[PDB]
């Protein structure tokens, strides 16, 4: 069985502006002081991003669509945020990708799933010794076939239900194309949670999976936390830590990527978002001079 | 003027493991046409020195590749797609070629790369009463994209009686049974066609040729053949610094100038042996026949 | 931009002359290397002019 | 004449039935024949009787 949560308060969704994030090795060759001209799916400058946030009783799992691509940033101080589920009909009828990380070994398989109307990880603070254990794991059902699975080394974090400020910044890049399952990610330490802050943070490429499996739909996991002052029931006593994740889509842009000596991007300029920009993207430079363009038809 | 190669090194990676080519030919229960079956090799030693063999092999044509260089170059992701199709049909699987079978079924992209190995069967797949278990598809609404597949069962609609459901007139079933059986001609059985796809798609290469990897010879003007890249220049070592992820370096030519070798993880540079030129100065053949020679670079 | 024109397929298969050489036989090879071998001496002209 | 739906019988051989208007003939002849209900499939390409 599953249980359902219940007495959760919703909120309208709110917006937020991005500022030139989500840069992004395009390649495997190595390239330094070399101002290189690519083409691929990115997330656009100045964009907007929808921002989510959980925190009476407010709670919010929805199930937003995965459209050609994901631009997933969370700033978290507890790691509430565990995994991300990625399948199309979510009903145990067709594959559906489980990304989900937790006290015992990363679990990364696909599997036919019956998801349950809300799937939320369960942490409970037990009284007997105070150590955190999670204590919930019904966000299945079932799972009758298999067709892959790949169960990485165990990791161990510290669960607390702490409302601090959050303390490190997580950005993820999820694409599907060609069959492969393509995730890139940065970690980067912060203090200010008031929004994203300015730079560029070129994001690493962590690993490739051959799923196989065409996405529709994602919803990300959220932990809750009880603990030995609260009832530990889905009604009342679920109350969960602060919670900040961003969603945005990539679409198909041409950017122009600046590398240093050692090979890493500085900086980058979008080739369509102003006249100044795509000046900047004709003459393949940072700097324009005094005088008169043609940059179109 | 130039500067002649010494020597010849090879560097593969040094991989163990077999690919079982026995799954893909020799099977038992082999898939039917409607809905064509698709496996994935990797991380294993390639030897096509069966296949040339034309052992009981009715059509071997290569497309994109010669079946003699195919143990020397190094591949990624083997495909193969195995279906079974009327013995007159075999010729209509080709690139570029239009025709029942390749519009309303598996189809191949016009940019295909890779051998398309076909034998006949005689009696495995065909029986005394008709062998009905294949099918095929002689109804679409549109044509199929470059390696698709379909799952649907659906009476074909035609004229304006509705169908999918609907039995009536004009409302026939797109799928029909082959019926092979021992007692027809040659060109009525079925036969077992299997395809291989072949694509780098990636600096890492997984399948590579039985051919030997023998030692690092450097600052040697010879020829060397990492992982399949075939260029000629010495080898030094480099202080230029690749990301874990990375493999290859490129310059503003884009020609290759850095890689890492396979077996020892080693950043070594590659640079191109000196041409010059030779330009000859006579006093003139009247006062005497010396000549000085110069060497430009 | 000579160098630059060094990089473009001209409709052959790839642009690396030693791509074709290695994947492909002499008799099939010969057509992409016909191809290569217009493109870049058309560039030269150019350049030369 | 595809769409009246009036005709018991509506086969097209050698040509697609739904796109018949679309393509040119240079001569069209037509027979004309009043069968039994048992002698329809003998008047069919491949069919003796
Ligand atoms: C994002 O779109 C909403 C409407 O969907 C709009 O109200 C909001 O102003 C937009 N964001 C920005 C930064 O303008
Ligand atoms: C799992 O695979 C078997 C083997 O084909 C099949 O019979 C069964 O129906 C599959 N399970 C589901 C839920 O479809
Ligand atoms: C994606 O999957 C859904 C599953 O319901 C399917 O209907 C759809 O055709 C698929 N799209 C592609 C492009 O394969
Ligand atoms: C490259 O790395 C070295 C060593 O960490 C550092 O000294 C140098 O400043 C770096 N160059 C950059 C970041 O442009
Ligand atoms: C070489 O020089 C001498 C002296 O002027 C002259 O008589 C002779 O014809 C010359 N021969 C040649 C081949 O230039």
């Amino acid at each position: 069985q599953c249980v359902n949560l219940t007495t959760r308060t919703q909120l309208p969704p709110a917006y937020t502006n991005s500022f030139t994030r989500g840069v992004y090795y395009p390649d495997k060759v190595f390239r330094s002081s070399v101002l290189h001209s690519t083409q691929d799916l990115f997330l656009p400058f100045f964009s907007n991003v929808t921002w989510f946030h959980a925190i009476t009783k407010r709670f919010d799992n929805p199930v937003l669509p995965f459209n050609d691509g994901v631009y997933f940033a969370s700033t978290e101080k507890s790691n509430i945020i565990r995994g991300w589920i990625f399948g199309t009909t979510l009903d145990s009828k067709t594959q559906s990708l489980l990304i989900v990380n937790n006290a015992t070994n990363v679990v990364i398989k696909v599997c036919e799933f019956q998801f349950c109307n809300d799937p939320f990880l369960g942490v409970y603070y037990h009284k007997n010794n105070k150590s955190w254990m999670e204590s919930e794991f019904r966000v299945y059902s079932s799972a009758n076939n298999c067709t892959f699975e790949y169960v990485s080394q165990p990791f161990l974090m510290d669960l607390e239900g702490k409302q601090g400020n959050f303390k490190n910044l997580r950005e993820f890049v999820f694409k599907n194309i060609d069959g492969y399952f393509k995730i890139y990610s940065k970690h980067t330490p912060i203090n200010l949670v008031r929004d994203l802050p300015q730079g560029f943070s070129a994001l690493e490429p962590l690993v490739d999976l051959p799923i196989g499996i065409n996405i529709t739909r994602f919803q990300t996991l959220l932990a809750l936390h009880r603990s030995y002052l609260t009832p530990g029931d889905s009604s009342s006593g679920w109350t969960a830590g602060a919670a900040a994740y961003y969603v945005g889509y990539l679409q198909p842009r041409t950017f122009l990527l600046k590398y240093n000596e050692n090979g890493t991007i500085t900086d980058a300029v979008d080739c369509a978002l102003d006249p100044l920009s795509e000046t900047k993207c004709t003459l393949k430079s940072f700097t324009v001079e005094k005088g008169i363009y043609q940059t179109s038809n | 003027f130039r500067v002649q190669p010494t020597e010849s090194i090879v560097r593969f990676p040094n991989i163990t493991n077999l690919c079982p080519f026995g799954e893909v030919f020799n099977a038992t229960r082999f898939a039917s046409v409607y809905a064509w079956n698709r496996k994935r090799i990797s991380n294993c030693v390639a030897d096509y020195s069966v296949l040339y063999n034309s052992a009981s092999f009715s059509t071997f044509k290569c497309y994109g590749v010669s079946p003699t260089k195919l143990n020397d170059l190094c591949f990624t992701n083997v495909y193969a797609d195995s279906f079974v199709i009327r013995g007159d049909e075999v010729r209509q699987i080709a690139p570029g070629q239009t025709g029942k079978i390749a519009d309303y079924n598996y189809k191949l992209p016009d940019d295909f790369t890779g051998c398309v190995i076909a034998w006949n069967s005689n009696n495995l797949d065909s029986k005394v009463g008709g062998n009905y278990n294949y099918l095929f598809r002689l109804f679409r609404k549109s044509n199929l994209k470059p390696f698709e597949r379909d799952i649907s069962t659906e009476i074909y609609q035609a004229g304006s009686t509705p169908c999918n459901g609907v039995e009536g007139f004009n409302c026939y079933f797109p799928l029909q049974s082959y019926g092979f059986q021992p007692t027809n001609g040659v060109g009525y059985q079925p036969y077992r066609v299997v395809v291989l796809s072949f694509e780098l798609l990636h600096a890492p290469a997984t399948v590579c040729g039985p051919k030997k990897s023998t030692n690092l010879v450097k600052n040697k003007c010879v020829n060397f053949n990492f992982n399949g890249l075939t260029g000629t220049g010495v080898l030094t070592e480099s202080n230029k610094k690749f990301l874990p992820f990375q493999q290859f370096g490129r310059d503003i030519a884009d020609t290759t100038d850095a890689v890492r070798d396979p077996q020892t993880l080693e950043i070594l540079d590659i640079t191109p042996c000196s041409f010059g030129g030779v330009s000859v100065i006579t006093p003139g053949t009247n006062t005497s026949n010396q000549v000085a020679v110069l060497y430009q670079g | 931009t000579l160098v630059k024109q060094l990089s473009s397929n001209f409709g052959a298969i790839s642009s690396v002359l030693n791509d074709i050489l290695s994947r492909l036989d002499p008799p099939e090879a010969e057509v992409q290397i016909d191809r290569l071998i217009t493109g870049r001496l058309q560039s030269l002209q150019t350049y030369v002019t």
